[PDB]
Order: structure tokens, then C-alpha cells, then sequence
């Protein structure tokens, strides 16, 4: 595998710092690329560079060491939005074949939850006929896993009243479904 | 578009001794465009294979080539150079001399 | 110390009578060392120095694809400029391109250069800081533009400064022998007579490499003001190079005239004198 | 060697 | 500057398949990649320019040709479960510089269409817990049962499309992980004040695109004819 990163993800605080690696094999590569894939998305390219060095543009630097063969990428102040793969691609001329990509890595940027409240509810169909949603917990709690479906967590963000939730759903076609202990 | 008209030289790669081989050059340079056509004579006639030096050019993109040949010169055999050129009326015909 | 690695790229178009000759040439300052011309079947990248004749086909399998993707650009970039000046489809058009990078004596990079021509002119300049283009015209202004917007200057540059220097030194530890073991001149002052009372001293240096040189006349050991003619430096074919510097003289009167010799092959500057 | 990179004029 | 069409597809083992690939900037360089989930993107076939095509790390199972500039269509011969994928186009200045990628095409292949299923949506009513506990009220919404994986969830309110205190799950659970032809479930959670909540004159909808088959594919079954449409589901906002 010529173009090496680590699949991930990556964890990295609301803020902070997140920095990205990639290594490539061939000392015939030219050209170095970093790219950013939202989930169902095409690949938009971020940041380019082909001098030894380094490379900034806004929240973005980039380095690229020819003697290591290594690139990476370095986001300040991550926000929402840098929640990502992200692509390390090079142009080896020894080659020839366009761009070779990296499997990618997975960033996800995690919020400070102001004030964690871990609660399960449970809410009916609105046609008679019922779910589970865990939901408030803090962004450091990891969701676990027949008939038995949970859902992996995402967080939403209302906007006017400036506030962001953790949430994971779980439900089951069983009569006998817990919901207040579903996620154990 | 520029045009510009051959120089043109005619010498050994050693210098002559009658009877022993040597290399006969005719070195066109500063012309152009790029096509052009140079001969060796032999007493007026045609040299066959005559080859000569990869395209290049200069600082101000005018090109040389060097064309030459194997030959043995002798005290009576006179050579030279012909070469047509775009910029060039008639061929120009430049005559080895031997101390030149 | 200063040593160089430059291409120069020729392109011609050939309208219907095929697709442009394009023709590239590579040397190591004064040396010859790779040629591409696509006038042969399979055109190929092909050494033309013998210190380049043991590259195995990694080095050539890429050098040619390389060379291909030139000669396509460069099809490409006629036909546009062919567009910008509203010239017909009949008339033949040539684009040229130059460039290089060169080291100082700590084998570092110290400067590049990259220039393009279309019809013998200058037409878009790489600007010293390789940077920024400067453009001869309007049309080149429509270039200038493209490349701005494409980040041409850092692409050049990174070849300049890294690719370019890093086989360069590749280039001249394979070359060491051609490159940096040089040929002084072989040196030598010839005598003819032009009428009765005054000859020609010509100063003949053979054989040498590099290019560079400079050969002087000295009337008891001061100028003159005499007839000094010098012809322009020429290759020998084998590598070598020559150059003459003549002058008339009084005849009686050679043995009050010196040539000079400097070249970069002789450990000390040679002086010279017509040996009756 | 050639450059790897290209101008479009 | 890349138009890649189309963003959906379904295809039964064996149909062949061109995916279309226009581009306006006028470049040499084209190239089709795929990518299958976790993986980053690998070359099929590259074209260098008008007339010409090279092969690329994966070109097997695939052709392409390349007649003009502006365009470069990739054509699946004999379609495999392995072709299961997402393709993406692109066009280049230079062999070695910026590929500049289409919106990409989503591609599943099925054993038979039998399996293609719409999804059933459902909206999910507030606990009255979470209202009491927080003032605040997450309705959820699910869909259930569709194949291909080939979706988008919005949620509309008073018929406008709403992003703010929205959250859908980033991939779909396989309702049977077992079977290689498994259906598909994804939820979405939209959350607002318990006021706009009991607000009775206040409709939220869940809105799910699903990409299926065309008016020209041919249906042979009880069922009805799993075709592209919306599903929905709602409820009103109520004083409690």
C-alpha cells in the first residue's frame, strides 16, 4: 500500500489542534495533495504543496518532508465542519497514473457538553402503533451494540438557543423491549 | 516572427595531415526558424552520410546544429559547406580552409 | 562549483503534413546528455552521452512518457497561441522553452530560469523569485493569467529548486568523468603570410571543455591597437571544443607578440608565442 | 530529468 | 466544471452500464476512480487526452473511451456485486497536479430487483419526560426497510426544509447483517424548544428521497413497483 494513513478515527476537541499524517513509498513522487470527504460527498481539495516545506493557508498548514517521504496536515481551532475524512493523495512520477490515494482517516471534532444530563426516553409512533432515544450524555460516553437495534451517536446544534446534544436511537419489533435499559 | 540568417563554419575536428582520417564539421548557428538545409562537398559533389547534432538553441533562441562527416583530406581534394536557408536567396557555399 | 541542468524544447508545427515536430534536448552545462524527437515510430527518451548508456529502462520508460506529455502540451499550447493572435490554420508556427536550475560551489541551489518563445521572441518570462511571469503582450497577459490561477510559478519552482537539483548531482557523479575532470586547451600559435611585409598570428586553442574561454593578444606585454580577430567558439563533434584568435603583425616583428590562454581546465593561465 | 510539471499557456 | 451523471444507480448482475463524465474547462486529463466504504479512492482508466485511454490499478470489469475533450464515459461490461462501489470522474491540468472530482455516482449491484424494497418512515412523538426534564423536545424519525442503501432524510417545518437541531445517523444499519442482500434502517433526530412542540398549529415532516427504479425497468410482482419517490411522515404540534 504506497499511500499510508491510519483509518482512525481520530478524536479531536472542539478548538484544539488536529493533526493528520500521511507517509508515501516511492521517492518519485512530485506532487502532494490533501483532500476532504464529508460522509456521501465528493473529495474537495484543501491543500496543495510540491516544495519541501511548509504551507499555511487560513486554519490550515501543511508540511511536506521529500527526505522522510511524509505530508501532513495540521487544522487550528477545529470546528464542526472539519468533521471529515481526509485524503492524502501524491502524483508519483515514476508512475505515471494520476493521483494515488491513502484509505484515509476520520476526524471527528468532539463539543464540550455544558452540562451533561444522561436520560433515556421513549416516544410513540405518531400512528398508533414506539423508540428509544438516549440522549444528553457527554461527548466522551461511546455507544455500544438480535432484534436489538441501536444506532451510532451524532450531535445536533440549535442554533438560537445555542445548545448541542448527543443523541443515539435504539428500537425493536419485541414486545418484551426494555428501552430503560436498552443500552447496557 | 523573427528571422534571422545562419552563420556558418567549416573545419577539422584535428587539424589536417594530408593522407591520415580525420572529421570534417560545418557548424550553422544563430538562424532562424529551425528548418535548414546543409550538404558537404566533395569537389562540388554531395557527401552521403553526412549526420549531424540534435536540435538546440541559445540565450536569444537561435539554433545550431553541426553536421559532419569521416574523411581523409588530401594536399588536392577541396570541401565544403552549402547551406539553404529561408532567409537565403541561394545556397551558401563555404570553403574548407584548412588553417581556419 | 557552478554547475547547471537545462533543457531546451523546441516545437514546430507542420500544418497538414502531420502533428508539430517537437524536439528536446538535455544538458549538463557544456555536455550533451538525452535527446526525444518524435520523428521515428515509437519516439523514445535516448542518452547521448556514453555516461548515461547503463540507465536501465526505469529511467527511460518514464524520461519518454515524460517527453510524450511535452510534445502533447506543447501541441496544445500552439494551437491556443495560433487562437490568440487570430493567425491561419496554413502558416507554420514555432514554440520554444527553456529552462534550468544551477548550483554554487556548496552544491546547493542557486538560481533557476524558465522562459518561453513563440515565433523567436520572448514571450512569457519566469521572474527571478520564480514567483511571478512577466508577459511580452497581451495575448501573454491571457497566459500569465492562466498560470496565476494554476500556481504554474510554484509547480516550476518545485522542480527547479528540488527535482531539478536532485538529479543534477545524480547527473554528474554518473558524468564526474565528462563534467568535472576537464580538458584544458591544447594550445598552439599558427603563421601566414599576407603580402609581403605583414602575416597573421593566429592563436589556436583545441580540444577543450568547458565552453567558456578567452584568448588575448599581447603586443610587449601591453594591447594594441591592431587587427584582432577572433572567431566564434565551435564544437570539435567529440565533446571539445575550439577557438582562434588572430592578428596581423609586421613580419620581422612576431616575437613581440603573445597569446594568452585562460580556461577554466589549466591550473595556470598559458602564454603563448609563433615557435619559427 | 524533464520537468513533471507542465504550463498551459 | 464536472458533471458526472448519474448520482444513483441500481443494477441487476450482468446489466452493462455507462456513467457519464463532462467537463468544461477544457483539460487533457481525465480519470474515473472507485471508492468502497472505509477505503480511499482507487484508479480504473485515465485518458491523457482526446483519443486516447490507459489502464489504471482496477481496470478490470470496466471500459472507457474518450472521442472529445469534454467527455469520458465509463461503461461496466457484465456488472458484479463487487462493482458495488461509488465512482467518481475527474478532470486535471497535468498528469501530476489538482484532480478536480465530479459529485460522484452511488452503485449498487443485486443478485435481482426483487430485493429493491421504498422505505417505510415513521415520525416518533416527544417523551413527555424529556419535556418536563430539559423544556425541550426531540422528535425522532425512522426508515425502515429499503434497498438499495440509496436515501436522503430532510426534515421539513411548516413545509420549509429545517437544518438547525437536526442529526441523522451517518450510515444505515443492516436490518439482517447476516445476508449479503440485507434491507436498511436510518434514523434522524430533530429537536426543538417544548414551545414550538405544543404550538398545535405546527407540522413537522420527515422527508426521505429513495432511488430505485426507472419508469423503463420492468416489474413483475404483487408488490408495487419499487421506483424513485418520496416517503414522508408527520405529526402536528400539540398543547399537549
Amino acid at each position: 500500500k504506497e499511500v499510508e494513513q491510519n483509518s482512525g478515527p481520530l478524536s479531536v476537541p472542539e478548538g484544539a489542534i488536529a493533526s493528520l499524517n500521511c507517509t508515501y513509498s516511492d521517492r518519485g513522487s512530485v506532487s502532494f495533495f490533501w483532500y476532504r470527504q464529508y460522509s456521501g460527498k465528493s473529495p474537495e481539495l484543501i491543500m496543495s504543496i510540491y516544495l519541501n516545506g511548509l504551507k499555511e493557508d487560513g486554519r490550515f498548514t501543511a508540511q511536506l518532508n521529500k527526505a522522510s517521504q511524509y505530508v501532513s496536515l495540521l487544522i487550528r481551532d477545529s470546528q464542526p465542519s472539519d468533521s471529515a475524512t481526509y485524503l492524502c493523495a501524491v502524483g508519483n512520477h515514476n508512475t505515471g497514473n494520476m493521483l494515488t490515494f491513502g484509505g484515509g482517516t476520520r476526524l471527528m471534532v468532539k463539543p464540550h457538553i455544558q452540562n451533561p444530563d444522561p436520560a433515556v426516553y421513549q416516544l410513540r409512533d405518531s400512528k398508533s402503533s414506539s423508540v428509544c432515544l438516549f440522549t444528553d450524555f457527554d461527548s466522551q460516553t461511546n455507544v455500544s451494540q438480535s432484534d436489538v437495534y441501536i444506532t451510532d451517536k451524532c450531535v445536533l446544534d440549535m442554533r438560537s438557543m445555542d445548545f448541542k446534544s448527543n443523541s443515539a436511537v435504539a428500537w425493536s419489533n419485541k414486545s418484551d423491549f426494555a428501552c430503560a435499559n436498552a443500552f447496557n | 516572427m523573427i528571422q534571422r540568417t545562419p552563420k556558418i563554419q567549416v573545419y577539422s575536428r584535428h587539424p589536417a595531415e594530408n593522407g591520415k582520417s580525420n572529421f570534417l564539421n560545418c557548424y550553422v548557428s544563430g538562424f532562424h526558424p529551425s528548418d535548414i538545409e546543409v550538404d558537404l562537398l566533395k569537389n562540388g559533389e554531395r557527401i552521403e552520410k553526412v549526420e549531424h547534432s540534435d536540435l538546440s538553441f541559445s540565450k536569444d533562441w537561435s539554433f545550431y546544429l553541426l553536421y559532419y562527416t569521416e574523411f581523409t583530406p588530401t594536399e588536392k581534394d577541396e570541401y565544403a559547406c552549402r547551406v539553404n536557408h529561408v532567409t537565403l536567396s541561394q545556397p551558401k557555399i563555404v570553403k574548407w580552409d584548412r588553417d581556419m | 562549483g557552478s554547475h547547471s541542468l537545462k533543457y531546451f524544447h523546441t516545437s514546430v508545427s507542420r500544418p497538414g503534413r502531420g502533428e508539430p515536430r517537437f524536439i528536446s534536448v538535455g544538458y549538463v552545462d557544456d555536455t550533451q546528455f538525452v535527446r526525444f524527437d518524435n520523428d521515428a515510430a515509437s519516439p523514445r527518451m535516448v542518452p547521448r552521452a556514453p555516461w548515461m548508456e547503463q540507465e536501465g529502462s526505469e529511467y527511460w520508460d518514464r524520461e519518454t512518457r515524460s517527453a510524450r506529455d511535452t510534445a502533447q502540451i506543447f501541441r496544445v499550447n500552439l494551437r491556443t497561441l495560433r487562437g490568440y493572435y487570430n493567425q491561419s490554420e496554413a502558416g507554420s508556427h514555432t514554440l520554444q522553452w527553456m529552462h534550468g536550475c544551477e548550483l554554487g560551489p556548496d552544491g546547493r541551489f542557486l538560481r533557476g530560469y524558465e522562459q518561453f518563445a513563440y515565433d523567436g521572441k520572448d514571450y512569457l518570462t519566469l521572474n527571478e523569485d520564480l514567483r511571478s511571469w512577466t508577459a511580452v503582450d497581451t495575448a501573454a497577459q491571457i497566459s500569465e493569467q492562466k498560470s496565476n490561477d494554476a500556481s504554474e510559478a510554484e509547480h516550476q519552482r518545485a522542480y527547479l529548486e528540488d527535482t531539478c537539483v536532485e538529479w543534477l548531482h545524480k547527473y554528474l557523479e554518473k558524468g564526474k568523468e565528462t563534467l568535472l575532470h576537464l580538458e584544458p586547451p591544447k594550445t598552439h600559435v599558427t603563421h601566414h603570410p599576407i603580402s609581403d611585409h605583414e602575416a597573421t598570428l593566429r592563436c589556436w586553442a583545441l580540444g577543450f571543455y568547458p565552453a567558456e574561454i578567452t584568448l588575448t593578444w599581447q603586443q610587449d606585454g601591453e594591447g594594441h591597437t591592431q587587427d584582432t580577430e577572433l572567431v566564434e567558439t565551435r564544437p570539435a563533434g567529440d565533446g571539445t571544443f575550439q577557438k582562434w584568435a588572430a592578428v596581423v603583425v609586421p613580419s620581422g616583428e612576431e616575437q613581440r607578440y603573445t597569446c594568452h590562454v585562460q580556461h577554466e581546465g589549466l591550473p595556470e593561465p598559458v602564454t603563448l608565442r609563433w615557435k619559427p | 530529468i524533464l520537468s513533471p510539471f507542465l504550463p498551459l499557456l | 466544471g464536472v458533471t458526472q451523471t448519474p448520482k444513483f444507480q441500481v443494477l441487476k448482475t450482468g446489466q452493462s452500464m455507462t456513467l457519464q463524465c463532462a467537463q468544461d474547462m477544457n483539460y487533457e486529463y481525465m480519470s474515473w476512480y472507485r471508492q468502497d466504504p472505509g477505503m480511499g479512492l482507487r484508479l480504473i482508466h485515465y485518458s491523457v487526452s482526446a483519443g486516447l485511454t490507459d489502464q489504471g490499478e482496477v481496470p478490470n470489469g470496466y471500459n472507457v473511451s474518450r472521442s472529445t475533450t469534454e467527455d469520458f464515459p465509463l461503461r461496466l461490461l457484465s456488472a458484479a456485486p463487487s462493482q458495488t462501489s461509488v465512482y467518481f470522474c475527474a478532470s486535471h491540468r497535468n498528469r501530476l497536479t489538482e484532480a478536480f472530482f465530479g459529485q460522484g455516482t452511488r452503485l449498487t449491484v443485486v443478485e435481482d430487483l426483487k430485493n429493491v424494497f421504498p422505505p417505510e418512515v415513521a415520525v416518533f412523538e416527544p417523551s413527555e419526560a424529556e419535556i418536563s426534564h430539559t423544556q425541550k423536545a426531540t422528535l425522532v424519525c425512522l426508515a425502515t426497510g429499503f434497498y438499495p442503501d440509496h436515501v436522503e432524510l430532510s426534515w421539513w417545518v411548516n413545509g420549509k426544509e429545517v437544518h438547525s437541531g437536526v442529526c441523522t445517523d451517518p450510515q444505515p444499519l443492516k436490518e439482517q447483517p447476516a445476508l449479503n442482500d440485507s434491507r436498511y434502517a436510518l434514523s434522524s433526530r430533530l429537536r426543538v424548544s417544548a414551545t414550538f412542540w405544543q404550538d398545535p398549529r405546527n407540522h413537522f415532516r420527515c422527508q426521505v428521497q429513495f432511488y430505485g427504479l426507472s419508469e423503463n425497468d420492468e416489474w413483475t410482482q404483487d408488490r408495487a413497483k419499487p421506483v424513485t419517490q418520496i416517503v414522508s411522515a408527520e405529526a402536528w404540534g400539540r398543547a399537549d
